[PDB]
């Protein structure tokens, strides 16, 4: 298991109705980000590739 | 949005909204009915007077729409049937705060699907559809069968009893009490003060042939709530003449204000003495 | 990764306990240039007011610590 | 209109949501087209990362609050906020408890115009979640196959109709708030497997929910419209009237 | 297609301005009493939430407790002056009256404090 390591804090659920504020960075715009970064990575990389095809 | 005058058996403990009626009363039309007469908590269940204060408070910072109605549903001709005093000031202070009431009208009908409310004008027999977004009415009553198949009740379906001794008209072997009884007065929980020690003194008195020396006067005491935090006493005998509590420190006040901590904070810890047995009646 | 950037708590960082730590190591490695230029005593103040300047001009000899004010 | 704004070509929509794991910015922007070693300056000049964190960061920001500045000019964040940091400030050296007193109404005015200029977000999912239950549009549109054409979302300036809206005429609610806190906006959407296109304009504002002091919902659709044009057909599709919202549920008049 | 991937399992909160709007105020917290007045009702109003008003009167509470203990040190004396100058007369009406009544040693030291009743 190199996934999931076994630690103290491990995560835990959250209710609605009893949570009052929280601070969370995780968010939905991963599957965008994987698409633009793969078209930057090629796009930029082939700038100094002078045309070669192969 | 529908809320009544007592809380069903199906809520738990975790359960609160009864106290949302005031609360979530952001907009739409507002609705207080009162049921036909003879029903239970006459003056003790009439909160139309905390609400406005508490909506008017809304209505200036915005919370309350400025396009709302709230306006009070009753079936009957007057609010206190048996005690004129205390009715008179009811309908002098709704006017005065700007409160409209509609009589001789009954709540009918509750659509939950669309919030419709099927009112009706006894008077003229005229039923009408209305749109509702807070809806108070307190739990109408109903005239038991047996209590007329055995002969005991007259007219309204309360029982006929004597107005000073409480025994009944006929069958002397028989009482009653509460609200059951046919009095010409307030149908209140202090009126039941006084008429268990007559109950409990005429029954012992006939337990041993001698006479009914307990007569019951016809006092009846009642809080009117006549603001958030403030409240007045409807204390009245059996001719409606009240005492020096009726309808004092009426307008609001420290006076008024003390007498309100005293019934909310301090009130609800003495009822469990009084099922237990630990304190009595006032007297 | 910056301090400041992480301040706002839209860049890459919402929780940084130690970010206060972030510019230690580039100020010390900074500091690291005037390794050199100041390397012992001499170099970090003017020497000639101070006690081992005297020991050096009488042929590395030991004085009194009191032979600046006599 | 998206108030956090580059000179990155892409992905508008989404810049001021996008947390990038950079250390510094990149050399250029995102190139559009594949460009040749003499397009791009080697080596940036010094002090690059610096400019960059001003012009991709910081500038666009400072647009972002000129761009919605009419927003925090209420009579609470112009008059009533200085005016209270002014009175402590000049007893700043008698004690510290006056250096406080003077800072913290500034620091109010700086959260309420840091949450007042942010871009409008609604709950895009709950939107979307909302538009695929229905039948007349799930028949021309999908997930899998749907496109964002245009996008546009912002607030409404000043007080609306005092008719349609009499919640705005409360002069305590004006000494905080010079707008509506409703915005209004549209989305262009094609669907690359059936060929149809369709304008979602929708109309928001914040509504009171179970609760006695905290908004319900900032963003609630109280009209929302779908003029579902394909090849030889015009559909107009109409999921929340505003005839029928408007007479259920009321803005909610934020304060502060 | 991100809304394909989008996982519904994050509509648990409504998180707006760093509070989760489906937060049962009306049953928990100082919104829970609904017997609260003018003043306080328009304040949560105001504020929509405790926890944004309790993080502001933790810094407001400090400059108040701040200044007060300036105004009473620079003013005071116009309600305390007077039970200062009282006790400044008795602090020395009692001394003069121990040194009448009090066992002396050879040295000046009250070695007898409980001869009597008087005496302690
Ligand atoms: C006239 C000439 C022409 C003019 C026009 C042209 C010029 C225009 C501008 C040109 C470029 C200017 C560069 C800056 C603007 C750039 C804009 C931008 O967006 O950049 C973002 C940029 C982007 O981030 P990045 O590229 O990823 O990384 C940036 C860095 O690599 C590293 O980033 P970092 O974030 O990791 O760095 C963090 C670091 C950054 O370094 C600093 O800024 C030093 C900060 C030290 C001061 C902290 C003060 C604390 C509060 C004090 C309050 C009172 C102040 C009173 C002062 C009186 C003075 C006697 O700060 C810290 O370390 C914070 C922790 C400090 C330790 C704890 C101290 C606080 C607790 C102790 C309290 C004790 C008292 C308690 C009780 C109090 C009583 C109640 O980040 C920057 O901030 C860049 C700044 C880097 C330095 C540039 C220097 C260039 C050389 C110019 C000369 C020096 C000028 C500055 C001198 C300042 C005075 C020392
Ligand atoms: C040698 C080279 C270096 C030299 C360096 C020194 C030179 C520096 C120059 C600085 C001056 C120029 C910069 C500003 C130019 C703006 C000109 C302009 O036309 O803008 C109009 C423009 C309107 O644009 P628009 O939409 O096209 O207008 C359309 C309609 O007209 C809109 O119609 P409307 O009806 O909606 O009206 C909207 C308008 C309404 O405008 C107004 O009605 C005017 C209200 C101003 C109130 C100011 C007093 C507040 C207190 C009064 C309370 C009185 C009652 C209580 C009395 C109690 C007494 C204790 O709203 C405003 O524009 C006001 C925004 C905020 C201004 C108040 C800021 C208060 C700062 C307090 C500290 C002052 C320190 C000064 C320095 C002296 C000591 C060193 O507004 C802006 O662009 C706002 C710009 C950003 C705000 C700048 C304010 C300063 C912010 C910096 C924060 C730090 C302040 C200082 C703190 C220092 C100590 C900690
Ligand atoms: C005295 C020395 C002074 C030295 C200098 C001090 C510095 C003075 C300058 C600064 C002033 C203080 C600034 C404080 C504000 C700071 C900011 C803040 O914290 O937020 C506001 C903050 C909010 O408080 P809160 O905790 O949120 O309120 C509780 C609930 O939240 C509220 O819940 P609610 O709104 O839902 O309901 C509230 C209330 C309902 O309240 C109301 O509805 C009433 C509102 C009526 C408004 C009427 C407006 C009238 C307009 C003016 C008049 C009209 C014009 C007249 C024209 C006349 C023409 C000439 O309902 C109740 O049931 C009340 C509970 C029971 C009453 C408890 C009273 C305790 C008193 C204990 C002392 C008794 C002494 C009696 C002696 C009498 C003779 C002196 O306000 C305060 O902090 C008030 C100050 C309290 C300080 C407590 C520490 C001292 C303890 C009391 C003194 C004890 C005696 C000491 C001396 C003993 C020997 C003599
Ligand atoms: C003479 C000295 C006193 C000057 C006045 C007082 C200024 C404050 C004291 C100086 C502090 C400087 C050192 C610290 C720098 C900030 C460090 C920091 O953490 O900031 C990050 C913050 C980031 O805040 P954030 O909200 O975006 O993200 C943080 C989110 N949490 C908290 C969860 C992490 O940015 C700031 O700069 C906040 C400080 C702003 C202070 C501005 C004061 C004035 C407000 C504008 C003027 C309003 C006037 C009225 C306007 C009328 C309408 C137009
Ligand atoms: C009274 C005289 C003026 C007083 C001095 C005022 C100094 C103000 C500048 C120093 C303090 C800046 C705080 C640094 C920490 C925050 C960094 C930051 O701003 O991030 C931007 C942040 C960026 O947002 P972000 O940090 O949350 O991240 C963006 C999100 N991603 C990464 C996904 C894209 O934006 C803002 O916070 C809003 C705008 C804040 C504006 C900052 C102050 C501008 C003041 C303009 C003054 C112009 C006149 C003076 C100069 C005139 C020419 C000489
Ligand atoms: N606001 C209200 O709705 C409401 C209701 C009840 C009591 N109260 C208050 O309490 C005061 C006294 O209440 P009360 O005792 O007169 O009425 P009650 O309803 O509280 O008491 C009736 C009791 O008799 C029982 N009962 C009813 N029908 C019965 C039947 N066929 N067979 C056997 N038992 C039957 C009930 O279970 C109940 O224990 C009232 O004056 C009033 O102030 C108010
Ligand atoms: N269920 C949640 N649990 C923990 N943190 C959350 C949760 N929802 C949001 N957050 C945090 O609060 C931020 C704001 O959430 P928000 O729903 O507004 O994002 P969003 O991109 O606008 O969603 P949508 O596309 O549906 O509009 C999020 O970036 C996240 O960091
Ligand atoms: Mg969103």
């Amino acid at each position: 298991n190199n996934w999931h390591p076994k630690n103290f804090n491990a995560p835990r659920p959250s209710y609605g109705e009893f949570t009052m504020g929280i601070r969370c960075r995780n968010d939905h715009h991963s599957f965008l980000r994987y698409v633009q970064t793969y078209r930057n990575m090629s796009r930029h990389c082939k700038q100094y590739f002078l045309g070669d095809k192969q | 949005p529908v809320y009544a005058n007592r809380d069903p058996e199906t809520w738990r403990s975790a359960q609160h909204k009864y106290s949302k009626y005031i609360s979530n009363f952001k907009s739409g039309d507002g609705y207080f009915c009162i049921p036909e007469y003879p029903y239970a908590g006459e003056v003790e269940c009439f909160n139309f007077f905390v609400s406005d204060e508490v909506w008017k408070w809304a209505q200036h910072h915005g919370a309350l729409s400025p396009k709302h109605t709230f306006t009070i549903v009753n079936a009957n001709e007057k609010f206190v049937h048996y005690c004129d005093s205390a009715d008179a000031f009811i309908k002098e202070r709704l006017e005065k705060r700007g409160i409209r009431v509609e009589y001789n009208t009954k709540l009918l009908e509750v659509h939950q699907d669309g919030q419709k409310a099927t009112f009706i004008n006894t008077k003229t027999g005229e039923k009408s559809v209305r749109d509702y977004n807070n809806l108070y009415s307190i739990v109408p009553s109903k005239r038991q069968e047996f209590l007329d198949k055995a002969g005991l009740t007259n007219g309204n379906g309360l029982l006929n009893v004597d107005h000073q001794t409480l025994q009944h008209k006929k069958y002397k072997n028989i009482f009653g009490l509460g609200d059951a009884a046919d009095l010409p007065t307030t149908k209140t929980f202090w009126a039941g003060w006084y008429q268990i020690a007559v109950v409990r003194n005429n029954v012992k008195r006939n337990l041993q042939g001698q006479t009914l020396n307990a007569h019951y006067d016809g006092f009846s005491k009642v809080p009117l709530f006549t603001g958030h935090q403030t409240l007045t006493y409807v204390a009245h005998s059996y001719g409606g003449v009240g005492n020096w509590q009726h309808l004092k420190h009426n307008n609001g006040g420290i006076l008024a204000w003390m007498r309100y901590r005293s019934w909310a904070k301090g009130m609800a810890k003495k009822f469990q003495d009084f099922y237990n047995g630990a304190r009595l009646g006032p007297p | 990764y910056s301090f400041v950037k992480s301040l706002t708590h839209n860049g890459f960082h919402m929780l940084r306990v130690f970010r206060h730590f972030a510019f230690v190591l580039p100020a010390t490695v900074l500091a690291g240039l005037g390794l050199f230029v100041y390397w012992g005593d001499d170099n970090k103040c003017y020497s000639p007011d101070r006690f081992p300047y005297l020991k050096k001009r009488a042929g590395d000899m030991a004085l009194p610590l009191n032979s600046l004010n006599q | 209109q998206m108030g956090f704004s580059s000179d990155n070509p892409y992905n508008k929509r989404w810049e001021y949501k996008w947390k990038h794991s950079y250390y510094t910015y990149p050399r250029d922007y995102e190139h559009t087209e594949v460009r040749k070693p003499q397009d791009s300056k080697d080596v940036p000049p010094i002090y690059f990362a610096y400019y960059k964190d001003f012009v991709d960061r910081w500038l666009p920001g400072m647009n972002m609050w000129w761009q919605r500045r009419h927003r925090i000019f209420d009579k609470f964040n112009v008059y009533f906020l200085p005016g209270m940091s002014l009175f402590f400030y000049q007893f700043a050296d008698l004690a510290l408890g006056f250096k406080i007193m003077a800072a913290f109404p500034l620091f109010l005015a700086y959260t309420r115009i840091r949450d007042k200029t942010l871009d409008p977000d609604f709950k895009e999912t709950y939107l979307r979640d909302m538009i695929y239950q229905n039948p007349e549009i799930t028949k021309y549109f999908n997930e899998e196959t749907i496109h964002v054409l245009d996008y546009e979302f912002e607030y409404l300036p000043g007080y609306l109709c005092p008719e349609k809206f009499p919640e705005y005429q409360n002069k305590t609610w004006q000494f905080f708030n010079t707008d509506t806190a409703q915005a209004e906006g549209f989305f262009k959407f094609g669907d690359v497997e059936s060929g149809a296109t369709m304008t979602l304009k929708f109309k928001t504002m914040p509504i009171p929910g179970k609760f006695r002091y905290q908004v319900g919902e900032p963003f609630y659709f109280y009209d929302l419209r779908a003029e579902i044009k394909c090849d030889g057909v015009y559909k107009e599709v109409v999921l929340v009237d505003e005839k029928e919202s408007l007479k259920k549920i009321r803005p909610f008049l934020f304060l502060i | 297609m991100w809304y394909k991937y989008f996982s519904k399992q994050s509509w648990n909160l409504r998180v707006w301005r760093k509070a989760n709007l489906k937060y049962n105020q009306d049953d928990f917290g100082m919104t829970q009493p609904k017997y609260i007045a003018r003043f306080g009702d328009f304040r949560f109003r105001l504020v929509r939430t405790e926890g944004a008003l309790r993080g502001c009167m933790f810094f407001v509470g400090f400059g108040c407790f701040s200044i007060i203990n300036y105004l009473y040190g620079r003013y005071g004396y116009i309600i305390n002056e007077s039970s200062q100058k009282r006790a400044a007369q008795d602090l020395l009406d009692n001394d003069m009256a121990a040194d009448k009544i009090l066992f002396k040693n050879r040295v000046g030291a009250p070695t007898r404090p409980l001869r009597s009743l008087d005496d302690m």
